[PDB]
């Protein structure tokens, strides 16, 4: 994909994220009080679920809802920089957080070292290095760039900074601790959290495909893993961890709730619970 | 003691109906003020203008705990006076000789240079020179910039006319000047200013003409907006029911005979048989139904206020709690009552129809935390295709009546069941079928009786109206930011069974006489007053360094005191009314808190507390101008200074260098004799408090009134007065030498001095001229009419 | 760490559940409630979300709160004889049920018999040993420690209690089906789940380096696997599966709430639905 | 660490100070009068320290001068050059004088003349350095980075300009007065101040994490003296000692603040009487 | 001591009290609210020895 976040995206994602939030909400509260049999569930929802106040949106239709996140999306992801006064933000840095990241790291992304005196071997949850060639022990074989955090487990022939198993930094770095000759390997598994959300990966399947038909010359459609690693190293170098949480939130809330519009199933957590 | 303040809101909005002129806008012609000046000569090109006494307002501290709140005593006072001759007036007047073919304009406005001859005894040789300092008074024309970003940023022109006279004069001319001329801005800047905040196209505002674009006004010093509206909202919902209630004289129900009647006529029923439905709407009364609609407006103007309803029943039922509980479903909307009361409403009608359930079992099973969702439950069993009652709702209304307004306005729900077509809605269904009757203990209701009940509660269409008017008139006068306001009194959004029931079956609506601009009007003097306060608070109470959160209950008298005076002056009355009336429910520390927190946020102080800080530093250095001195040393042997000899025969100016100060003049007088002569016996003494002289400047023939400086009547007492006296040298007498004999046989053995002293010497004659501003009148006129809607043409 | 857990422990331990859950109720009260203006979300929770009203709380602010959470933890947890009268104590008569524990049993412990016989390594969900020499059929090489619950998934040359796809035992143990030889490897992977929650594992983090700072001797910070399996091997013999939960439930919302204070973001179910 | 310091950050710094100042003086003014009863002094505070007549805070609460001390140290020393209009900034010339540094100069910071020709070892308030190669008299040896004001004291083979035991000037140079061949060893001590405040060492440390764990981007924990040096030297060029004596004392006063307003101990004499 | 040192005491009288009661409870009469029945039976005599 092709595009660059603007540097006031925060103050964007917040009023998204805010609206996503109300849009589930709505729909739960919708799916609550349907009693009635003969007329189709899409067909009620369809009458009264678009009836939403704040400020911009001026639309008592799902149509209009839609309109409301594409614009946001446009302005806060695909286009240059914009202000947030046009969507009539009161305050920039008054922005609530947003829940905390709970999508598992099955996959982990890592950058070998020039030279290749190791290969990668991806497997669930761990990574495997097979070495070529002789090495001393004390050099990085491995690095992180893929935000990660949690506890460490079934680490053999290798170290990594950690108190109590717990890691101590962000992105770790694998190191040797003892030269092992002779076509070794050397694992390093992680009971790890990401930098995504886990819920919801079926209705982020089908909203993708819903804003990409749209501006199908910046978006396609792929996996939630990679979309998130796309958008987090599409981000402004000159940015705070406290802000990039909240641009990122908005990213993976707006196609889950354009999916879930169309199939009127429940809401994650980190969706409505905002 | 419940219509005590009836009367006072009702009078209250009366005399609002009273127009009143205002000149906050409009200001007026002024002149500065000529200050005593005297001035002589001793000799030939040396001038001296001595510091005459110009304001004799002080108080002397007796604590004597510092000097600076002497001075800040002094510049307070003599400003409270200062600003009062100033209120609404801007300089632009000045004397002057009109340009002709002579020369160009010149200005005469001090003291006439003509009068310098007799009062300086110039030479001839002098007299030259005045004729062409009176020629080369020429007037300066230039430009000063005047609003701020909030307002205009306009160009008013200004004038620089000589005067002659003191440079103390030019100093205070100056402060007034800078003073008076804060918060100006041109009539164009205010059109521009109206027609942006007024959105409207339909309201046209009056076009300016050339000659009024210009002309200078006077703004406010903080605008008034939403922001402001937004922090009153925790006093905001008793605001909004006393407006209701005083804009809301009358209701719009249909008299209960034909009601009757019309049930009687629909009703499938022998006379004869009794039916307990009938005999139920019998036993109503439309009495309070004007209680019931102003609580029906609150309800659909706040959604945090809805209506609790408090049922008589506690464990059994009744035919008049069935059937006012059906017309409470089938003819009041649920978006203006609370969860428990849908709930309890709900539960009452499916008790009936349940094959197995009771109210009781109803009652006790059910939790009063999860009454929304058991509702949404009953409502959908209710709903089905087995049963259906419709349920009465209501949409919002954007509708607006236009109108000039400073804050912004929402949308309210509606107090009534009906769309703006005039057809009834409902959540659900608009039919009514059931398969089985009514029966929950022995009360039973036949499958007709509520098909007959639903036909009688149709609102009348020919009422649509007069409907939507009140609805109108109340959503375009109510500011948006009041809506997410709490409830503060309960007994404001309760109302019993029987009342609501008499509400709805007739069809009420609330109604009005009165006109959208009264309403704005008193929303206006509301904000008005609570921006009064705050800037009150800014500009005497806003401190941040002492006694804040930590101070002490008691402390709590001498700051309300300030609040409730500024309550109790005119057109005040409304807000003190609410505020001492609910004092229960809302303190007035919390009011105070209030207050204080919109006082902080950016509201500005009034001018004069700058004014009074500029001018105390002018108090400091010129002393004798406010008639008092620092200090007075008292000795046996004085020393004159000879520098003043220069222009003075003889003065009370010494320099002897002080010996054993004295704290103040009370220790001294309180000594005895003995230990006050050994005090003078060792050298010159000091007293350091401040005192309030005057002093006499004479002329050499004139003879000294005699000053009582130190009483001997049993001890040596100084006076509280210490008047001083200096003869003037001129050049009628300046060769000659004056013995000292009139000023020391009249004095004591103990001699009171003065250590130092202030006055001005001009070497050329052509220093006595100075600088004053004026507005040009010619070119930025004063406006005189204010700007004004289009309306009438004639 | 070094800690006495008493037997008045479940007395505490329902008050500071009961005490966490009204904190987070609150919590996402206010924060649906709160609409962007001129003060942040940190002034807006501080002033109306710390209000909460039981015995032996007597603040309206967050502070109280957290004494509250310090005085019982110290009194459930710490090794000072101290009980706070103050509380709600005295009508604990009945204590409401936790809820059940939900977190993946990805490193489970195990404990090899004796003789030095086999080695042991760890993966994500799977452990396997290697024997150094002959083993006899049907005799035990490795049993578990830490209780786990769930589904036994991909045995191999080893068999488990287990009927229907589903262990029989809290505590199961490996034993091998035929006499093998030497450097022969024997494998059981389990989709269970171990003691303790899954969620709020970032709230964790810094609520045990929050806890750690003032008990600076007793607590030593470190993973939430290694705090449970030490909780659950200092608690005394003589106690229910019933109170014991409700002990394990309190050792963990304590933490995760006192993190929860400073990152305003959301709760998890587990410590809200107590 | 990274940061930005632009033009007018002694006006940011005049309005932090005085924050501090004020909030100081409340928290000393509370400890005077607390109760000594069932409340904690933590709820104490909680409850009655906060400001209410300063423009710019929107809270009563401590938490709002918590926040206002954020705004102003990302306006003032971070990346975002953002002007807060909220705080009340009339005249950006006017600023009352900060009191004089006070902490003491013990590792002194010098740099080495680049010819490879000395050795440099520490000590508690001086430096020596051995002659690699031979030297002769009248060149340089070492030069100061770091501006000291102070005495000299226990200078052996080299001279510094000095009037009655008395540095010059604010960055002295060493040079050697005598030839001193075979890697001879001179030495120089200074009694000096250097820059900063060396009270209140303790909530420096504590408030450093405070405000490191919001701008974890920028800002990293780490000791006073190394927070200094690099502030020190991220100052611009175009400025006087009156404005950069106001930035440095603002810089050491946050973290102070910060970590005074958790541990409800004092407050240092620098930070009180501004 | 006490007794001898303490020589008034203060309070709003029962009648303010009442209207207070009146004021921020609005209830219609024949309805059976027995809080002003218990309220409106009181007397302030003995207030000094409490």
């Amino acid at each position: 994909m092709n595009l660059e976040i603007n540097n006031f995206a925060p103050a964007i994602s917040s009023i998204g994220s805010q609206l996503c939030s109300l849009s589930a909400q709505k729909l739960l509260t919708c799916r609550k009080q349907y009693g009635n049999g003969a007329k189709s569930f899409e067909e009620f929802y369809a009458e009264i679920g678009g009836i939403i106040g704040m400020m911009g949106i001026n639309s008592q239709t799902p149509s209009g809802i839609r309109e409301a996140i594409y614009r946001l999306y446009q302005s806060a992801f695909l286009f240059g920089d914009i202000f947030p006064e046009s969507f009539g933000i009161q305050n920039t840095q008054n922005i609530k957080p947003p829940p905390g990241f709970t999508a598992p790291a099955k996959k982990l992304e890592v950058v070998l070292p020039q030279g290749g005196a190791f290969d990668l071997i991806y497997n669930n949850g761990e990574i495997r290095v097979t070495t070529t060639r002789n090495v001393q022990a004390g050099d990085l074989v491995c690095t992180v760039t893929f935000p990660i955090q949690g506890s460490v487990i079934a680490t053999r022939n290798c170290h990594v900074n950690e108190i109590g198993g717990q890691l101590t930094t962000t992105r770790p770095e694998i190191i040797a601790s003892v030269p092992m000759p002779a076509r070794t390997v050397i694992v390093a598994s992680f009971d790890a959290i990401e930098i995504g959300y886990g819920e919801g990966d079926d209705l982020f399947a089908i909203g993708i495909a819903i804003l990409s038909n749209r501006f199908n010359g910046q978006i396609t459609p792929m996996s939630r893993h990679n979309y998130m690693t796309q958008m987090f190293a599409n981000l402004p170098a000159n940015m705070s961890e406290r802000d990039s949480s909240a641009v990122l939130h908005f990213a993976q809330a707006a196609p889950v709730v354009l999916g879930m519009m169309e199939r009127l199933t429940g809401a994650p957590k980190w969706v409505l619970d905002y | 003691l419940d219509n005590v303040i009836k009367q006072i809101e009702a009078l209250s909005v009366i005399v609002n109906r009273s127009e009143k002129a205002d000149d906050a806008q409009i200001l007026g012609p002024n002149t500065y003020k000529q200050l005593l000046e005297h001035l002589f000569s001793p000799e030939e090109n040396v001038y001296i203008l001595l510091p005459i006494q110009a304001y004799t307002g002080g108080v002397i501290d007796r604590r004597d705990a510092s000097f600076s709140n002497f001075a800040y005593s002094i510049a307070s006072k003599l400003m409270m006076e200062l600003s009062a001759a100033t209120h609404n007036k801007i300089f632009t007047d000045y004397t002057r000789i009109a340009a002709s073919a002579l020369g160009p304009e010149i200005s005469t406005e001090g003291m006439p240079l003509f009068s310098l001859i007799e009062s300086l005894e110039l030479t001839e040789a002098e007299t030259s020179r005045l004729p062409v300092i009176q020629d080369s008074m020429v007037i300066q024309k230039s430009t000063a910039t005047v609003g701020n970003a909030q307002q205009g940023i306009s160009t008013i022109n200004i004038k620089r006319v000589p005067f002659v006279g003191s440079a103390f004069q030019q100093v205070i001319d100056q402060l007034l000047w800078e003073y008076s001329t804060t918060s100006l801005t041109t009539k164009e800047q205010r059109r521009q200013r109206i027609t942006e905040m007024v959105n409207d196209r339909r309201i046209m505002i009056q076009k300016l003409t050339l000659a009024e674009k210009p002309q200078v006004m006077r703004h406010v010093t903080t605008e008034i907006n939403n922001d402001l509206f937004f922090k009153m909202s925790p006093v905001a919902q008793l605001y909004i029911y006393h407006l209701d209630r005083a804009f809301l004289d009358g209701v719009g129900f249909t008299p209960l005979a034909e009601k009757q009647q019309q049930l009687q006529l629909q009703l499938k029923t022998n006379i004869l048989t009794a039916n307990l439905i009938r005999s139920a709407i019998n036993g109503m009364n439309t009495e309070s139904n004007l209680e019931v609609a102003i609580k029906m407006m609150q309800a659909a103007q706040l959604h945090r206020a809805s209506i609790e309803i408090a049922f008589p029943m506690n464990v059994s039922l009744s035919p008049e709690i069935i059937v006012q509980c059906f017309i409470v479903w089938m003819s009041i909307p649920e978006q203006l009552l609370s969860d428990r009361s849908n709930f309890i409403i709900a539960a009452v009608i499916w008790a009936g129809f349940s094959a197995d359930d009771s109210y009781a079992d109803i009652m006790r099973r059910s939790a009063r935390a999860s009454d929304r969702q058991n509702y949404d439950i009953i409502k959908a069993a209710l709903s089905s295709r087995k049963f259906k009652l419709p349920r009465a709702s209501t949409t919002l209304f954007d509708e607006n009546e236009p109108v000039v307004r400073r804050y912004q306005i929402g949308r309210v729900y509606a107090p009534f069941p009906v769309d703006r077509y005039g057809s009834p809605v409902y959540s659900n269904c608009t039919k009514v079928e059931l398969a089985s009757d009514y029966n929950a203990e022995g009360f039973t209701i036949r499958k007709d009786d509520f098909r007959a009940l639903q036909a009688v509660l149709r609102i009348d269409e020919d009422r649509a109206a007069d409907m939507f008017t009140t609805l109108r008139i109340m959503i375009s006068s109510i500011p948006a930011v009041w809506y997410d306001a709490e409830v503060v009194h309960y007994p404001h959004t309760a109302v019993e069974l029987e009342q609501l029931a008499a509400y709805g079956l007739t069809g009420a609506y609330p109604r009005t006489n009165h006109s959208v601009d009264t309403i704005v009007k008193t929303v206006n003097n509301i904000s008005a007053t609570y921006s009064t306060i705050a800037q009150m608070l800014s500009t005497i109470d806003l401190d941040p360094t002492r006694y804040g959160t930590s101070e002490s209950i008691d402390k709590f008298k001498i700051a309300w005191e300030n609040v409730e005076s500024v309550l109790n002056m005119e057109g005040n009355d409304f807000v003190k009314t609410i505020m001492y009336a609910y004092e229960d429910n809302f303190p007035k520390k919390d009011f105070y808190m209030m207050l204080k927190q919109i006082a902080s946020d950016g509201q500005g102080a009034h001018p004069i507390a700058a004014a009074i800080d500029q001018l105390r530093t002018i108090v400091y250095r010129e002393p004798e101008r406010f008639g008092y001195i620092d200090s007075v040393i008292l000795t046996h042997n004085p020393d004159v200074d000879t520098a003043y000899n220069r222009f003075f025969h003889l003065h009370p100016i010494v320099t002897n260098q002080p010996s054993n100060t004295i704290k103040n003049a009370q220790l001294w007088n309180e000594m005895r004799l003995e230990q006050q002569v050994e005090h003078i016996k060792a050298g010159p003494v000091r007293i350091i408090g401040p005192f309030h002289v005057t002093y006499n400047y004479l002329s050499e023939e004139e003879d000294m009134p005699a000053t009582s400086h130190i009483i001997m009547k049993d001890n040596m007492i100084l006076n509280d007065h210490l008047t001083f006296n200096f003869v003037k040298r001129e050049r009628r007498n300046n060769k000659k030498r004056v013995s000292s004999f009139r000023y020391k046989a009249v004095e004591m053995y103990v001699a009171v001095r003065i250590s130092r002293f202030q006055l001005e010497v001009l070497r050329d004659l052509h220093d006595l001229v100075r600088s004053r501003t004026y507005l040009d009148v010619s070119k930025s006129p004063l406006a005189t009419t204010p700007i004004r809607v289009v309306e009438y043409v004639r």
